[PDB]
């Protein structure tokens, strides 16, 4: 009697459910867009723009 | 794109949503029939050898 | 409705009068839902006229059903949910500890 | 019955407990071999102590 999932779950407390960022997808998506804007930061690696 | 976007009903009540949701398929009942084919066929391959 | 109501309380012994599943609110319910407030103060006046010795315990778990995500009583086991419609609580074993 | 997931919950005699963070890393930390290691105690979750 056990499933496996590759991302975390941790169940909702209330039922009327609304927003919030404390989840594992919204801090990957947060770190994917910060190195994406240390990437477009450095003017060697582009330096036409 | 579905992982960036997604929208709940706007004013909902997830209780009262998967209590509707759930009740046919739980008032289907197939899923008992298979455990006496699972019987035939453990009876099966242990009678042929 | 009434005047059978009212003519059961003779044939306790025979016949026993509950309300109708219909009478309840639909799949379960909530308080944030001026219908099953409504649906909630018409059941819990007609209640005390039945014949019904689980009547109690159902004019308290229809407002647990409907208080379910904002509220919490303990469940005596893991089996059953506080959001357990109240058709069911009709025989004293149901009745909960809380 | 406080309804809160984020720190504990309760499975039937069981409660279950995020511990983290016995170390907590700076700024200037930059995985030089002088830097004391921290034993991966400085990340969201490591553990979940029951």
């Amino acid at each position: 009697e056990v499933l496996l999932l590759p991302i975390d779950h941790q169940p909702a407390n209330v039922t009327t459910p609304t927003l919030d960022f404390t989840n594992e997808l919204t801090n990957w998506r947060a770190r994917v867009c910060e190195l994406m804007k240390n990437l477009v930061d450095n003017q060697r690696y582009q330096p036409g723009w | 794109v579905a992982l960036l976007s997604g929208k709940y009903p706007p004013d909902l009540v997830t209780n009262v949503w998967y209590a509707d949701a759930i009740y046919p398929m739980y008032a289907d009942t197939e899923v008992f029939s298979n455990l006496q084919r699972d019987v035939i066929t453990c009876e099966a391959v242990q009678t042929l050898v | 409705s009434f005047r059978v109501a009212l003519a059961g309380w003779l044939y306790n012994g025979v016949v026993t009068t509950v309300i109708d599943d219909s009478s309840y609110p639909k799949d379960g319910g909530s308080v944030t839902s001026l219908e099953n407030l409504w649906d909630f103060f018409i059941l819990a006046l007609a209640l005390p006229l039945t014949t019904d010795p689980c009547a109690p315990v159902k004019a308290f778990m229809t407002l647990a059903n409907m208080m379910v995500g904002f509220e919490t009583i303990p469940m005596d086991n893991q089996i059953y949910t506080q959001s357990r419609r109240a058709s069911a609580f009709s025989t004293p074993h149901t009745w909960p500890r809380c | 019955g406080a309804a809160l997931s984020q720190f504990f919950q309760s499975h039937g005699e069981v409660l279950e407990v995020a511990a983290g963070r016995k170390y907590l890393q700076m700024n200037n930390y930059s995985n030089d071999d002088d830097d004391p290691p921290l034993f991966a105690k400085d990340l969201s979750d490591y553990a979940k102590a029951f």
